[PDB]
């Protein structure tokens, strides 16, 4: 165990081991998300699982609502999941005072990356195993998705999955691309763009999921929202009635 | 009292055909007490000149700043600050004490060294650039000058007549003018070459 | 709250090395392939966008960045270290600049702000250095265009052709082979593609390369009309298109 | 601030055991309230009955119990004290219960970042009654915190789940203040059987709308007896 | 900053090992003028000479420096050197002598030597100046902050040879042009490249300027370096 | 598993131990015996002082903190003057701001939290002392026992220090006679005196080895030493 | 000080007058009062001359900045937030008195804001001791829907109101306009209705009018 | 200026008029003085433009994440916050605020907020220069439970009454009305409220 | 007021200061030496403000001091008025300004030259043939205007100078108890004992 684990600091490799390990941590919760673009929506999808059942199930959540505009969904473990949400929210209500308009995903996500660049970058600061994934429709760019890792890296995403099993997901979805050849879902309504995601996350991880499975994020012009069991129990029978 | 009365003293500069000139006159005061026969109030940075009127004790302060800034700019730059430029630093330099300014009223005048265009400018106590092509005047007298330069200037002048049209202007601002006078030295300022003379003046 | 390394963590060596600037010199090396050349009339950078995931949307992580509306730059090395300097660069060329002479720093002058960012990297308490070298291209109305590569360690040189990261003793190689002092702007943009050839692995096309030059001034890109000796833009990111069509003339 | 190999803290692990390690604590969430219960393992007979008090009160209407190093835990309620005074002063409302648990959420957490501070050696329960009900909550040593129908932490933690479990699964449709306050009694009886070699005093607090008006009250004299009796009973 | 067993510094001696690898720089005064002169490290034909400064610094008018170590901490305190040069304009409306400015860049490295836990500065200077009191003079420092006055010297790489090679051939009635033929032999002998062209050197003289009374720093351009390599007789 | 795991107070080792506390913990067990009992007139410290030579003082064990208020030390001297000066001005607060006197029970947790973050600051240790603290209040008669790991419990009685064990036991004897002494001081201390007798492979406790301290229902906190407690030997 | 501001159907205009004022004493007869903040944003002031130039250039400088770090076009609602809370912070010891017009990626923007950090919107507006006069041609003439040329020439009237009937107001006029689709347009010296007419006689001097004690050549090289 | 907001059965109304002035002269006819600081509250500012702009950008800063932490605020919770940030510099603001609200729980509410930094709750509240002429009218006209016509009437009224004898006041009469259907503005001019 | 003369000639600087102390009705002194000797051959004479006075001066002597002592060399004149202006200067704008008003007189042993400067307390910086602060400035500067040749000698000066504090004895309201007079030539500074009746 030398300093060049512990902290920080490049080893001789070019490496920063703190950081590669803080990318271990955000699979510690075995949880997968995935997220698509609509043509007037943004839609994110995560497990939800919960073991105990001392456990009120309502305040099991990995998604939140940043502003208004904005939502994140998190891949880590929640105390870092919570840490960071908590600072997005700060940032975005600063923005908007500071600025006079609501603060874009892209660039909070920005900014997020920017914090992270930091905890790479200084010794007393350690990493947070977290990556978070934010999503909106822009007022400027339509809808977006954005997603921020340990290392301060950034990036705007036509879809997007994270977990231990992202791989599946993710290859899964690059093939409807193939096909589509467009880089969103062709489809005007948020329920059905909602629908396809559940869909396509079944399709890949191999499993039917119930309506206390899933949590489900939609982000529309002007506002984010979670959907209730309800709202996907009455999702899960749209699909159920054909495939 | 008002500290840009205290001491007294005048700044014109006027351009003229591939040339500019700046003037100023002697006295150093304390009221109407005259001390100093002697007291220049223009200064050069390489080939850009600047003149100061005002509280005398800002007057040296100024130049001993603008000297600083101007030679590790040369330094950094490898070449000589220009006029435009020299400008925006003494603007910046005076608005950075806008609440305790320096009591001054700066000009300044050269030619690009580039271009070749003359170029003269002025400041009020906190920076605010006047940017004006025929003339520029500072001072306790400085009614007497505006009254002077819009009734004896015309555009290019060739700089053996510019001197005298801005040694008449100053000469004769000053002597309506009780705090004002007591000597004169002129600049004629050439791309090439740079031409100082004292006038004979009124020493009352 | 509150820092328990308060000392450098880039010490000396037996030997007389530094070895945290080393290693991070090792992480540009690592680093996808970047280059930039001078001709009479302008300078060009360009480098690769290697995507990570094709998933992703590429045109939203631009490795090219416009610094002043007269200076570029491009990297190797890790991302994210970039993006911070940009934004530092940036800042500094207004508040150690802009905000006093009303105009924007010489080249020379902002790459020497840089690299005072970067040296700081490497003696002040509980920071690592930067794991980033920069390329530095820019014009100025009296040194002309210039080139200028930056490392970990601040320390920056003038270039008259140079490429860093992976493939950069190659391309060097390649790029003292086809240099000359009488290159215009095009000669050396089709240069630029050549050389980035050599260096990459997959799709060769617009959408893969980015490539930004500092050349003649875009009033187009300027904004306003009204004031003639206001010009416009130096610095110009040149457009997939534009990339394909000089890819087919190759 | 050290992530391991696999992505783990270990010092976060090793407060855990800290945790383990003290007596057994729980909380009961009822169809309007809370009703918080703690294991006072009697070390002499030189300790003075019902003077050693470990449930704290924060503000008026949440209460917090701990297992674990007993500093680490006045230390975090003197911070959730703050907490609340200063939410309190700017928005006039008492905090309300998610509100106050990322308050301590985050101040936990933040203990982890740093090379320079330890991670809290506590789990603490907590929870009371808001402008929309009952709530009551567990915080790990890592900041973690969920909200929960039952809990236990300490020595007991495992025996008393499972009799947490039960409850959840025998009543789905609520259960009262005054029965939790029984079951939480019953519930410290039989969680005390591995500790058996050295005595223990009870302790039980209760928050409930219609029985305290939504403020924390502890449990005394009759009330306190009667759920004695009831545990003595169903313990033999 | 702490003490060995030997009561020596180890990251100063570090510092010092890191200089004796970087480009040797050669000082060398005579009674008319000062000499500098420094070989490049290892370069390439695509360097720009023309806009290049490695070695070669101006502190005022009448003052500049030869690095020999790490330039971006040259650089940071050629920049503190300049502005204390300007203070002192400032204060005394007189040019800084010469040993002021060095003792206080000396005692910035000393500094850091002392406390605060920061590495030193891997840099040594050579100074050549000239002032109304001393004339000329020539000083060193190095990361120890201790400054030494000199008639000839040379830092960085070699200087244990340089150093016996100056020793042999320097004479206190020197002309300049003398001393710059010294310090361009000396280069020659001791660098370890196959020879010593114009893109491999900076080169400055402080003169009696011309025809004046006055003083002139001329830092050489690469067309006027491989001008006076040809005199001197290395082509 | 006490390896790497000692070095400060803000490392926990792989069995959830603080190792900086309990060595702190140690210098109390190292410290001279002192001994704490109460009935619910009044509450009585006795200490064994320790000289460190035949020509020194007996250095002093007991220091008071208000009018109703005081403490005996076992382990650091140094550290219970730090201690005591803390809780003698927090009293003092709550004489002048608040016209009150501090509650025995509310000086506990005053330094539980004290001690507490000397346990988890870097470059700081813990406090290396045990305290017994006694006191008269708005409810009678106290007793806590203090140790620096921050933890303060309320007892009848108890004692603190080197071979304490034995009067420990005794008090745990004897609980049901002592804490019925009410309205008689003397009586109480003769009961403490005899408590920290099981405590001594020492000796005789002579004139200058021993010191009492009292505070009560109309007594104020007061220190006796040298011929003031030769009637109790 | 003549600024006025009036919205038109596709964008935005501001004028001014090009005079400057030592009190009674005109210093600059030719001046720009109109100042850019980015290039769609432009500014008019009055007030403390500096206070309006620097207020301005602050801001600007840090609009490029939020500029680059999202990527985005400036917009107008920002320099707003800024200038208000920067002058609000100094409690109206920075004299500044703007008019602030522009175009951004949610259409035109009309707004004034005073030295304290007060701000209002509007689809005319004007600032300076000319304002009343201003006002008075606009509330005479302005109407919903002005084109392009309507009104360039209403803010065009607005300021000669100020030209020809406030003293503090004179020469020429500036006008910039800002259309939603298109680059802003600066149009200086829109107006020149005040040339000074040919004096009566040439005051140049015969050489050698002037008497020189000594004389010497100055040295600017080294 | 003149202002005032009215509580009725199914909500609250909050009403101005939209003049503003440096001395005597008229800087701006066609101000909007209702501001919004959350969908569902909204305030009434007099005094000092400047400090009441700054106080109400502050206010809904505050709002803004109070509800991305803890979701919708209460009206009380708005009024709060106004108070704090208005007793606590009340050596350098001159600020005159009434607050006003609609939640579904508490239903309609209106605080007032004068220069010390107090606050009050009230079923009806006026203030402004304006207010103090009708003082007389306003307590002999409020009744509580008034249907939403009858209350735009009382504040179309009593506001053209304020309008008519303060100097500072004038303009168009706006109104926001605030219930569980949502927000509504309304807009009188002089040629309606005049004849009155 | 506070009477503080200096004149130069061709081969000296002569300072002259008045040598009484006056609080309110009472003159508590009269043998005042309103002078510290800066370097062997700088002089400082100042007048002003009852404490700020000789704290100026003093603290002014401690810095030049401790120059020469760094240096092991004695700064210039020109060089120790810079240093002057500039403190008093930056104490213009400070919280409590020095209210203090100096002549400097200096011989300049590299230019072999005398040197006059005059310096108010607002830091205003002149060098002058002859110079005075305060109210006696408004007597002397004719005087000298019509009397002084720059070609004087050392004892020419003292006559001039023995001229100017006639005038001012004669004219002036206040009683200054006659002046203390310092001599500063390339030989270092050295005080003329008899002026009282010489
Ligand atoms: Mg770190
Ligand atoms: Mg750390
Ligand atoms: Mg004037
Ligand atoms: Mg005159
Ligand atoms: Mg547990
Ligand atoms: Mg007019
Ligand atoms: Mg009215």
């Amino acid at each position: 165990a030398g300093y060049d684990r512990h902290i920080t600091i490049f080893s001789p490799e070019g490496r920063l081991y703190q950081v590669e390990y803080a990318f271990k941590a955000t699979n510690q919760t075995n949880i997968n998300s995935l997220a698509v673009r609509g043509k007037d929506c943004t839609v994110v999808i995560s497990q939800k699982k919960v073991p105990d059942k001392l456990l009120d199930p309502t305040t099991v959540s990995y998604i939140f609502c940043i502003s208004r505009t904005i939502g994140m969904v998190v891949n880590g473990p929640i105390p870092d999941a919570r840490n960071a949400a908590l600072r997005a929210k700060a940032e975005a209500a600063e923005f908007r005072y500071k600025y006079g308009y609501d603060m874009p995903c892209d660039v909070l996500a920005k900014r997020m990356a920017n914090l992270s660049q930091i905890y790479t970058q200084r010794a007393y600061m350690r990493p947070l195993g977290v990556i978070l994934t934010f999503v909106s429709v822009d007022e400027e760019l339509g809808p977006s998705i954005y997603k921020t890792d340990p290392a301060g890296y950034y990036v705007g995403y036509k879809a997007t999955a994270t977990g231990p099993k992202q791989q599946e997901i993710t290859t899964n979805l690059e093939n409807h691309f193939k096909k589509s050849k467009i880089d969103h879902i062709n489809e005007e309504s948020w329920e059905k763009v909602v629908e396809f995601a559940i869909t396509h996350m079944i399709d890949a991880l191999g499993t039917e999921f119930s309506k206390n499975d899933l949590e489900v994020g939609v982000a529309t012009k002007d506002k984010f929202f979670t959907l209730s069991a309800e709202n996907i129990e009455e999702r899960l029978v749209a699909i159920a009635e054909q495939d | 009292s008002d500290p840009s009365s205290i001491n007294g003293g005048i700044v014109v500069a006027m351009t003229g055909k591939d040339c500019v000139a700046i003037a100023c006159d002697l006295r150093l005061g304390s009221q109407s007490l005259g001390v100093s026969n002697k007291f220049e109030k223009i200064f050069h940075y390489g080939h850009v000149f600047l003149g100061i009127t005002g509280l005398a004790t800002d007057v040296t302060t100024l130049n001993e700043m603008f000297r600083y800034k101007t030679n590790l700019y040369k330094l950094k730059e490898e070449r000589a600050i220009e006029p435009e430029t020299f400008t925006q630093l003494v603007s910046s330099s005076l608005y950075e004490r806008r609440f305790g300014p320096y009591f001054v009223g700066p000009v300044v005048a050269g030619i690009n060294s580039k271009s070749g265009k003359p170029f003269i400018a002025g400041f009020d106590l906190i920076g605010c650039i006047d940017e004006a092509k025929d003339f520029i005047v500072s001072g306790t007298a400085s009614d007497q000058l505006f009254g002077m330069c819009e009734s004896l200037y015309e555009p290019n002048l060739e700089p053996e007549d510019l001197f005298e049209t801005i040694s008449q202007a100053l000469l004769n601002a000053a002597d309506r003018d009780a705090l004002s006078g007591w000597g004169a030295v002129v600049y004629i300022i050439k791309k090439d070459e740079v031409v100082k003379r004292y006038l004979k003046m009124r020493q009352d | 709250m509150t820092d328990r390394y308060s000392f450098s963590l880039t010490t000396f060596s037996p030997s007389g090395k530094l070895g945290q600037i080393d290693y991070a010199l090792t992480a540009v090396k690592q680093g996808v392939t970047s280059l930039g050349i001078k001709a009479t009339n302008g300078v060009v950078i360009a480098t690769e966008k290697k995507s990570s995931s094709p998933l992703a949307m590429s045109e939203t992580l631009s490795k090219v960045s416009l610094l002043t509306p007269d200076i570029g730059a491009v990297y190797s090395g890790m991302g994210p270290d970039y993006r911070v300097l940009v934004d530092k660069s940036r800042k500094v060329a207004h508040t150690s600049y802009k905000r006093i002479y009303g105009e924007y720093p010489p080249t020379k002058l902002l790459v020497s702000e840089v690299a005072k960012i970067m040296q700081e990297a490497t003696q002040s308490g509980g920071v690592r250095p930067f794991g980033v070298s920069l390329l530095i291209a820019g014009h100025d109305e009296f040194n002309g265009f210039s080139l200028y590569q930056v490392d970990p360690s601040g320390s920056y040189f003038p270039w008259k052709a140079t490429a860093i990261g992976k493939g950069s003793v190659a391309a060097k190689t390649f790029l003292e082979k086809r240099w000359n002092d009488e290159l215009e702007l095009e000669d050396a943009i089709h240069i630029a593609l050549l050389t980035l050839k050599e260096s990459v692995e997959g799709e060769f096309n617009g959408d893969t390369i980015e490539l930004a030059i500092i050349g003649d001034e875009n009033p187009d890109l300027l904004g306003y009309t009204g004031i003639p000796t206001d010009k416009g833009p130096r610095f110009r990111k040149l457009t997939s298109q534009e990339i394909n069509d000089r890819l087919e003339a190759l | 601030s050290v992530f391991s190999p696999d992505g783990r803290n270990f010092q976060v692990e090793y407060a855990v055991k800290a945790v383990e390690n003290g007596t057994t604590s729980i909380g009961i969430k009822c169809n309007d309230g809370v009703v918080f219960a703690v294991e006072k393992l009697i070390t002499s007979k030189l300790l003075v009955p019902q003077k050693n008090v470990k449930i704290q009160v924060v503000d008026r209407h949440i209460g917090c119990v701990y297992s674990g190093l007993i500093p680490d835990g006045r230390h975090l309620v003197n911070r959730g004290r703050e907490e609340a005074a200063s939410f309190k002063k700017l928005y006039k409302t008492p905090i309300p219960i998610p509100a106050f648990a990322d308050r301590l959420g985050q101040y936990v957490q933040a203990h982890t970042l740093y090379n320079s501070v330890r991670p809290f050696g506590v789990s603490t329960i907590f929870g009371g009654v808001d402008k929309n009900g009952a709530h009551l909550y567990m915080l790990e040593p890592s900041g973690s915190y969920w909200g929960y129908k039952g809990a236990a932490t300490g020595k007991g933690r495992q025996s008393a789940k499972a009799e947490l479990e039960k409850l959840v699964d025998h009543h789905p449709e609520g259960l009262s203040a005054r029965e939790a306050v029984k079951q939480a009694a019953k519930i410290i009886y039989l969680a005390h059987e591995d500790n058996k070699e050295k005595d223990f005093e009870l302790e039980i607090s209760w928050c409930s709308l219609s029985e305290t008006n939504g403020l924390h009250k502890f449990v005394k004299g009759d009330l306190l007896q009667e759920a004695i009796d009831f545990a003595q009973k169903e313990i033999n | 900053t702490i003490f060995s067993p030997e009561g020596r510094l180890y990251q100063v001696e570090y510092a010092l090992e890191s200089i004796s690898h970087a480009g040797t720089a050669i000082g060398i005064m005579a009674s008319d003028g000062i000499v500098l002169a420094a070989e490049r490290k290892v370069t390439s034909t695509l360097l720009e000479q023309d806009t290049s400064t490695e070695k070669l610094y101006k502190l005022n008018d009448k003052i500049a420096v030869a690095v020999a170590g790490l330039t971006a901490d040259a650089e940071i305190l050629i920049n503190t050197a300049r502005i204390h040069a300007q203070n002192y304009l400032k204060t005394y409306n007189e040019d800084i002598p010469v040993e002021i400015l060095v003792r206080r860049l000396s005692d910035i490295k000393q500094g850091y030597t002392q406390h605060g836990g920061l590495r030193p500065f891997g840099v040594s200077f050579i100074y050549a100046g000239y002032d109304d009191r001393y004339g000329y003079q020539l000083y060193t420092s190095n990361p120890s902050g201790n400054y030494t006055g000199w008639k000839a010297i040379s830092v960085g790489a070699n200087t244990s040879a340089a150093q016996t090679l100056l020793q042999m051939d320097y004479k206190d009635d020197m002309k300049v042009d003398d001393a710059i033929e010294l310090a361009l032999k000396t280069l020659s002998k001791t660098t370890d490249s196959s020879a010593l062209t114009y893109d491999r050197l900076e080169f400055a003289t402080i003169r009696k300027g011309a025809n004046d009374g006055e003083v002139y720093q001329k830092i050489f351009k690469p067309q006027e370096i491989k001008d006076i390599l040809v005199k001197t007789g290395i082509t | 598993f006490r390896n790497n795991y000692d070095g400060d107070t803000v490392t926990f080792s792989p069995t959830g131990r603080l190792f900086q506390v309990e060595y702190a913990l140690e210098a109390i067990k190292q410290g001279s015996v002192t001994v704490g009992l109460r009935s619910n007139t009044h509450a009585v410290l006795v200490a064994l002082k320790r000289n460190a030579d035949e020509l020194s003082s007996y250095q002093k064990k007991i220091i008071k903190c208000d009018e109703h208020m005081g403490l005996s030390l076992a382990g650091l001297a140094p550290d219970a003057r730090v201690l005591s000066n803390y809780l003698r001005q927090q009293c003092n607060y709550s004489s002048l701001v608040f016209n009150r006197k501090l509650a025995v029970e509310r000086a506990g947790h005053l330094l539980c939290d004290k001690a507490q973050k000397n346990t988890q600051s870097y470059g700081g240790r813990p406090y290396g002392v045990g305290l017994l603290i006694i006191g008269y209040d708005k409810s009678g008669a106290h007793l806590l026992e203090f140790q620096p790991s921050g933890n303060v419990t309320e007892l009848y009685g108890t004692a603190i220090g080197a071979r304490s064990q034995g009067a420990k036991t005794y008090l745990e004897r004897t609980l049901d006679t002592f804490i019925k002494i009410d309205g008689n001081p003397d009586e109480l201390i003769k009961a403490g005196v005899e408590a920290i007798s099981q405590s001594l492979r020492d000796e005789s406790l002579t004139v200058d080895n021993l010191s009492i301290a009292i505070v009560g229902k109309d007594t104020p906190f007061t220190i006796y030493d040298g011929e003031a407690v030769a009637k109790y030997i | 000080t003549t600024i006025v501001g009036v919205k038109f159907n596709n964008g935005v205009v501001i004028a001014a007058d090009t005079r400057s004022t030592q009190g009674p004493i005109v210093a600059d007869k030719n001046c720009a009062k109109l100042h850019r903040i980015s290039p769609k944003i432009w500014c008019a002031g009055a007030g403390t001359a500096a206070d309006t130039e620097a207020v301005t250039q602050l801001i600007g400088s840090n609009i490029e900045l939020h500029s680059l770090y999202t990527s985005r076009e400036p917009r107008v609602v920002s320099a707003l937030q800024m200038l208000k809370q920067h002058l609000f912070k100094y409690q109206g010891h920075i004299g500044a008195y703007l008019i602030v017009a522009g175009v951004d990626p949610t259409g035109s923007h009309l707004f004034s804001i005073h030295a304290h950090g007060s701000t209002d919107v509007g689809y005319y507006l004007s600032l300076g001791s000319g304002s009343l006069a201003a006002m008075a041609v606009l509330e005479s003439h302005w109407k919903q829907d002005l084109t392009k040329e309507e009104a360039i020439k209403l803010a065009s009237d607005a300021i000669q109101a100020g030209i020809w009937n406030d003293l503090g107001s004179g020469s020429n006029v500036d006008v910039c306009v800002m259309e939603i689709g298109k680059d802003a347009e600066y149009l200086r010296n829109y107006l020149t209705p005040n040339v000074r007419e040919e004096k009566q006689k040439s005051y140049k001097f015969p050489r050698g009018t002037t008497a020189v004690l000594k004389e010497s050549i100055v040295n600017i090289c080294d | 200026t003149s202002i005032m907001a009215v509580t009725f059965k199914d909500g609250v109304i909050l009403g101005a008029d939209s003049r503003t002035t440096t001395g005597a002269y008229i800087a701006n006819r066609v101000t909007d003085k209702l501001t919004r600081v959350h969908d569902k509250i909204w305030c009434c500012r007099s005094g000092s433009a400047a400090d009441t702009q700054a106080i109400a950008d502050i206010v809904q800063y505050h709002l803004e994440l109070y509800t991305s932490q803890y979701g919708t605020p209460s009206t009380e919770t708005a009024a709060s916050v106004f108070k704090e940030l208005c007793y606590e510099n009340k050596d350098n603001l001159t600020a005159g605020i009434i607050v006003a609200g609609y939640d579904d729980k508490n239903k309609g509410e209106v605080y007032t907020i004068p220069l010390g930094g107090s606050v009050h709750k009230l079923p009806y509240a006026i203030a402004g220069s304006g207010s103090t002429f009708i003082y007389g009218y306003c307590d002999k006209n409020f009744r509580e439970n008034m249907s939403k016509e009858e209350t735009v009437d009382f504040i179309k009224h009593s506001l053209s009454q304020a309008i008519k004898w303060d100097g500072s006041s004038g303009g168009v009469i706006r109104m926001v009305v605030l219930t569980a259907a949502g927000v509504e503005r309304l807009i009188f001019y002089p040629d309606e409220y005049e004849q009155l | 007021m506070d009477i503080i003369l200096g004149i130069r000639v061709q081969d000296s600087v002569i300072l002259a200061s008045s040598k009484a102390v006056t609080r309110g009705i009472s003159v508590l002194k009269d043998s005042d030496d309103k002078t510290r000797q800066l370097s062997p051959h700088t002089l400082m004479s100042f007048a002003g403000e009852a404490g700020d006075t000789v704290q100026f001066a003093e603290y002014i002597q401690a810095n030049i001091q401790l120059y020469s002592i760094r240096e092991d060399y004695e700064l210039s004149p020109q060089a120790v008025s810079s240093f002057v202006r500039q403190e008093l200067a930056k104490s213009i704008r400070s919280r409590r300004p020095y209210q203090v008003n100096v002549l400097i007189g200096g011989y300049d042993k590299k230019k072999n030259k005398p040197e006059l400067y005059q310096i108010d307390y607002l830091g205003t910086k002149v060098e002058l043939p002859y110079g005075a602060h305060g109210y006696s400035g408004f007597y002397t500067f004719s005087l000298l205007d019509h009397h002084y040749r720059p070609d004087m000698t050392t004892e020419e000066g003292l006559d001039l100078l023995k001229l100017c504090v006639q005038e001012l004895e004669k004219r002036m309201p206040m009683d200054f108890k006659g002046v203390i007079v310092k001599i500063v030539d390339k030989d270092g500074i050295r005080q003329v004992d008899d002026f009282q009746a010489q």
